[PDB]
RNA sequence: GUGAAAUUCUUGGAUUUAUUGAAGACUAACUACUGCGAAAGCAUUUGCCAAGGACGUUUUCAUUAAUCAAGAACGAAAGUUAGGGGAUCGAAGAUGAUCAGAUACCGUCGUAGUCUUAACCAUAAACUAUGCCGACUAGGGAUCGGGUGGUGUUUUUUUAAUGACCCACUCGGCACCUUACGAGAAAUCAAAGUCUUUGGGUUCUGGGGGAGUAUGGUCGCAAGGCUAAAAAAGGAAUUGA
RNA sequence: AUUUGGACAAACUUGGUCAUUUAGGAACUAAUUCCGUAGGUGAACCUGCGGAAGGAUCAUUAAA
């Protein structure tokens, strides 16, 4: 594991979070309690989930005898696996491999928080403030800019770290849109999927791959076996039929051409839009 | 005089395939397994295990009534190894302490002129 | 302990009988000779530091006879052993069963109510102390 | 692995139980080798039954089989030569065989493999006057001088050609001019890497010259009455 | 009814062979009895049980193995221990089959493998209690099963580029367990 | 199958055995302190097409030479566009196992790709980390190719080739090793040497690290626009009191 | 096919029946480094490809 050598940027996060006195506030990995300690200061109630027996064993004996004790809560286990309640903000310093489906998971959460701060890795962070016409762009960067909006806050230094890793970090802020827009996640993962195989040959190649054609094929065979009617017998392969009828579309949009690191979200939608409406489905 | 077999063995990396068959390896006599001999996964690679099987198969060879046999050890092969294993040299002892009438050794092991690229990658396969 | 990267002085039959067949013959050997210096040395130190005669200490198979017994060399082991040191008393093995120190011996089932009591409290006292 | 923490797959949910009785419906049936070798008597074979005389019939013309010229011969040199044959015909538990392909071991030619020498190689094709389709590989190695002072023995590429030429013109001319059962008297006493060796010898200090390798490619129609020839009619008893 | 096998020797292995071979048949012959014969003009050996001064049915086999191990390079006393035990098992492999490299690649790798002087083949040796020998690409390994297993998964790691002192904290590690056991 | 299991598929019997056939790749060992190519790069057979090095020449002509912005050609891998097949391997992705230990961190499938055609694309630790052309300055062994001389052996002889090894010499190369008479920060260098401070011809370039600071000097970058909660020994305790 | 009247009548609702299970107080028992390229969602970086050492050489080995 890692420790923390700046009580300096703990102010910092924590001046960040922006708490308001009304907030229950879920902490995954609270480390030896700074944090702990602050939000508990600084917020009505804390909970945090912890994996780590030694490590929970020692917060509970440096807690244990505060007056915020009864606003403390630990919980053990995996939180991924274990039921997880309401919070406001969400602070954390895990390792970002669980930090990742953490994401996603804070994401698809029913009633999502209002704020929330984390801390990722340099390249993962750029990766996630990755924008069109940049290098950086991926399904992911796609995933967390059309659900959500983010904003850079600051970097961390590996030698302030404890002990120095290799990979350089910094700090986020992630703030799920209210209204979260009504789009099937998993219509877009797999328009995503299908787009960001290769993020910069052409779409009509990216579609031109077998397996995808194979995939909405049958999605659209029983999606008219679905909306009870029957498709004109083709001479070749079903994929082909369909894939001339995806060529339709694609001259139809004018955009089949492009290169997927700079189309934004409305030709996404727009796309989306007219696949749908061409009747083909990625679910 | 004798009658010969056709003692093909096989010295897998995690395995050991003992098979016997008649001339023109078409009549197969018998074939055993080291897990099979030796029920462990870890031991299907065992000198034990090849042991055990020539003692077997070599009751077997000796049930049909062939006395002598000419004995063709194959290692892997392939784009892998080429060497055959401990557990044949452990075979080869325990068939010969069986006393069938060993005519002669052989090391047929498929070997590429030239191959195709390997599993491994650029850094290295294994460990 | 550390490895060595000379050439091994033997072979693997050697290395595999010595095997098929004192923390050390060498920290034996050792302590063996520093044992033989310092009489030596502390010789020394007497002969210079005596005002009276001190002659050398000593001089530094087969069977061999000791002369010096640290015993009358006419008595049992059995009869130098102690009966204390031969048999003391401890728990009973049966757990329905209660030993003391004294000797006696309790059923947990012979007893009544008011001796259990007395006992857990004398257990419990003597649990506290430990 | 058959063991009780071995965790159980779809498998062997169903089996048979083990009645087929396979060396008590089996048939060992004696092949033997055309008259053109030594010990023509070698190795049974067994047919798995007998009441399919067809299938006895075609699996033991599907028979490939291979022997040594060692134990064919009875002269245990050629224990590196290798020869594969197949039955032919087959004559009331007797099998008249046929010559099929020939090669060395492996580790004859690993020995010959060396390191400061060159190996050359011939890959005819051909047909014999039996009109048997064939590919022949041979092999020979740059050996060097008595007063060889070089720790090498190379030779140059036009040294390889014209002897590579050389050799090619050697087989297919002899294989031509000779027939199967003629081209095996041939291949026994290596008389033919002799003769190349001869032919060879004002070019090069030459080693190791060995035809590594033979391969039937096509074969003409069949001649039950030749095979008997170059192998070497029968009545009952009665039964009643 | 006797029985015989044949064994090579390439020509520098049959130097030592002819400059060592008056101690090899000794340990054979007498506690064996097993008939030798050498031809220099096949450059083999070759080894005959007879079924009246011999009724033993390994040693003919513990024999071939044995001269397989100094052919293959080991060295005499090895060889002989081999024939002292019957479970000493060897292991070749090649670079090639683990990882290939090229050229100078291969020389740098083999010198890394080697270590300065061949210590590092010294405490893969003394570790494992193994025996290795380092041909050009052939790597031979000659001991227990379970210990050519070890040495194999440490010269992998060589071979792979590992730095000889992280290489030497997993031996004294090994070295320790297999002391303890 | 791994360190270990496990996903996986095996009575329509896998694995294996033998007999093949198809596919698409690849051209090992031989193989070198070898060779060829401006480099990148170049190993199956044979043929063709051209080309080129070097050696030999009492052939030719007679400065036609070097350095060179502009411009031109080539340029590994990958990547991009349009085709092909597409065995293997295989960024992605998908999963089994997540077991202690990573001392022993994968297993399986599989898109792109991998190769080819037609184009681009011009980067590499594209290194001898070392401008070119030219001249001089140690040896000693090598080898390769060419030629010469003689010596031997193998070789062969009105046939279509007289080639192979020896030594002496010769060019021209891959180089190897010793040393300096020289130089240096030293390693070292036959150049990174050519008499103290210095002129053979020629293209180019210049006048450490982290940290910390001021930034008009510059470029990117955004958001939301109704939403609400108010002190505890009133301990612990199979242990206590 | 359809049809008359009875009885059985599942099942449901509405409850009645009895049955069986399922915190307060009150007792007791027991106590390796680098380039270039491509890519990456269980990303303290990794994968793939093509390159460099600026990565530590022991042993045998002319012929009979």
């Amino acid at each position: 594991q890692h420790i923390l050598k700046n009580p300096l940027v703990a102010q910092g996060i924590v001046d960040k979070a922006q708490i308001r006195p009304s907030d229950v506030v879920l902490e995954v990995g609270p480390g030896t309690g700074n944090l702990t300690v602050r939000i508990l200061e600084q917020a009505k109630n804390v909970v945090a989930v912890e994996m780590d027996p030694r490590m929970a064993a020692e917060l509970t004996k440096r807690v244990r005898g505060t007056p915020v004790e009864k606003k403390l809560e630990i919980m053990l286990g995996d939180f991924m696996k274990t039921e997880l309640p309401y919070f406001d903000i969400c602070i954390s310093n895990t390792p970002y491999q669980i930090s990742s489906p953490l994401v996603f998971k804070l994401i698809n959460q029913p009633r999502p928080p209002r704020v929330s701060i984390l801390m990722f890795q340099r390249e993962f962070a750029l990766r996630l403030l990755a924008r069109p016409g940049d290098s950086l762009y991926c399904r992911l960067s796609a995933n967390v800019q059309m659900w959500a909006n983010v904003t850079h806050i600051m970097k961390v230094g590996k030698n302030n770290f404890r002990p120095p890793p290799q990979v350089e970090s910094s700090v986020v802020r992630l703030e799920i849109k209210n209204p979260r827009p009504q789009v099937d996640y998993n219509e877009w993962d797999g328009l995503l999927r299908i787009v960001f195989v290769r993020k910069n040959r052409t779409i009509s190649a990216g579609f031109k791959s077998t397996t995808v054609m194979d995939i909405l094929e049958k999605n659209y065979k029983t999606f008219l076996a679905m909306n009870n009617e029957m498709v004109d017998d083709t001479k070749g392969s079903m994929h082909d039929v369909v894939k001339e009828k995806i060529d339709t579309v694609l001259k139809e949009t004018d955009l089949g051409d492009k290169r997927a690191g700079k189309c934004d979200q409305n030709d996404f939608l727009r796309l989306l839009y007219a696949f749908h409406q061409v009747g083909i489905h990625f679910s | 005089s004798q009658v010969f077999g056709v003692a093909r063995i096989y010295a897998s990396f995690n395995d050991t395939f003992v098979h016997v068959t008649d001339l023109s390896g078409k009549e197969t006599i018998a074939r055993v397994t080291g897990g099979m001999k030796v029920k462990a996964d870890r031991d299907e690679s065992s000198p034990y295990a090849a042991m055990l099987a020539a003692q077997d198969v070599a009751a077997k060879c000796k049930e049909v009534g062939i006395t002598a046999v000419h004995v063709k050890i194959r290692a892997t092969g392939g784009t892998r190894t080429k060497t055959p294993g401990p557990g044949g040299q452990a075979a080869l002892r325990a068939l010969a302490r069986s006393g069938l009438r060993i005519g002669r050794i052989e090391d047929v092991t498929p070997v590429p002129s030239d191959s195709t690229r390997k599993k491994g990658g650029r850094r290295g396969r294994r460990l | 302990f550390e490895l060595s990267d000379v050439k091994s002085s033997k072979s693997l039959a050697e290395i595999y009988e010595d095997d098929y067949t004192a923390l050390s013959e060498e920290l034996q050997k050792a302590h063996s000779e520093i044992s033989e210096l310092y009489a030596n040395l502390v010789y020394k130190l007497d002969v210079l530091s005596s005002v009276h005669f001190v002659p050398k200490p000593a001089s530094t198979e087969t069977p061999t006879i000791s002369m010096e017994d640290a015993q009358p060399l006419y008595m049992s082991n059995a009869s130098s052993l102690a009966p204390q040191e031969i048999y003391n008393v401890g728990k009973a093995e049966k757990d329905g069963e209660i030993r003391l120190k004294n000797g006696v011996a309790m059923s947990k089932e012979e007893l009544t109510r008011e001796d259990k009591n007395r006992l857990r409290r004398a257990l419990k006292r003597k649990r506290s102390k430990a | 692995a058959v063991g009780k923490n071995k965790r159980l797959s779809k498998g062997k949910k169903g089996q048979k139980k083990r009645v087929v009785d396979p060396f008590t419906r089996k048939e060992w049936f004696d092949i033997k080798a055309p008259s053109t070798f030594e010990n023509r008597n070698v190795g049974k074979t067994l047919v798995n039954k007998s009441t399919g005389l067809k299938s006895a019939s075609d699996a033991l013309k599907g028979r490939v089989v291979e022997v040594c010229l060692a134990d064919l011969q009875g002269s245990e040199d050629h224990s590196f030569r290798k020869i594969k044959l197949r039955v032919d015909e087959v004559q009331g538990k007797n099998l008249l065989t046929n010559f099929h392909g020939m090669d060395f071991t492996t580790d004859k030619l690993r020995s010959m493999v060396r390191k400061w020498q060159t190996l050359i190689e011939a890959n005819v094709t051909v047909k014999t006057s039996d009109d048997y389709v064939l590919r022949i590989f041979a092999i020979a190695f740059t050996r060097k001088q008595a007063n060889q002072v070089k720790r090498h023995s190379y030779a140059q590429s036009s040294h390889i050609r014209a002897i590579r030429k050389v050799i090619s013109e050697i087989l297919t001319k002899e294989v031509q001019g000779s027939t199967l059962a003629q081209l095996t008297s041939k291949l026994i006493p290596e008389v033919i890497n002799k003769e190349i060796e001869n032919a060879t010898k004002d070019i090069f200090p030459l080693q190791n010259i060995h035809v590594r390798k033979v391969k039937l490619l096509k074969q003409p129609k069949f001649d039950v009455g030749a095979l008997m020839a170059l192998h070497g009619e029968e009545k009952g008893k009665k039964v009643t | 009814k006797f029985e015989s096998r044949k064994i090579m020797v390439p020509p520098h292995r049959m130097t030592p062979l002819r400059n060592s071979w008056t101690k090899i048949y000794p340990p054979l012959v007498e506690h064996l009895k097993l008939q030798v014969r050498m031809n220099l003009k096949t450059k083999s050996v070759e080894l005959r049980t007879n079924p009246k001064f011999t009724t033993d049915p390994g040693a003919l086999q513990k024999g071939a193995d044995f001269i397989k191990a100094f052919t293959l390079g080991f060295d005499l006393d090895d060889s002989i221990a081999l024939l002292r035990l019957d479970d000493l098992y060897i292991e070749t492999f090649e670079v090639k089959d683990v990882k290939t490299l090229t050229g100078d690649h291969l020389s740098r790798a083999i010198g890394r493998i080697a270590g300065k002087d061949g210590k590092t083949k010294f405490a893969i040796e003394n570790a494992t209690r193994t025996r290795i020998v380092l041909a050009d690409s052939k790597i031979h390994i000659l001991g227990g099963f379970t210990h050519i297993r070890m040495a194999r998964e440490s010269v992998v790691s060589l071979i792979l580029g590992s730095p000889p002192g992280k290489v030497y904290g997993n031996l004294r590690t090994v070295a320790s367990r297999l002391k303890e056991r």
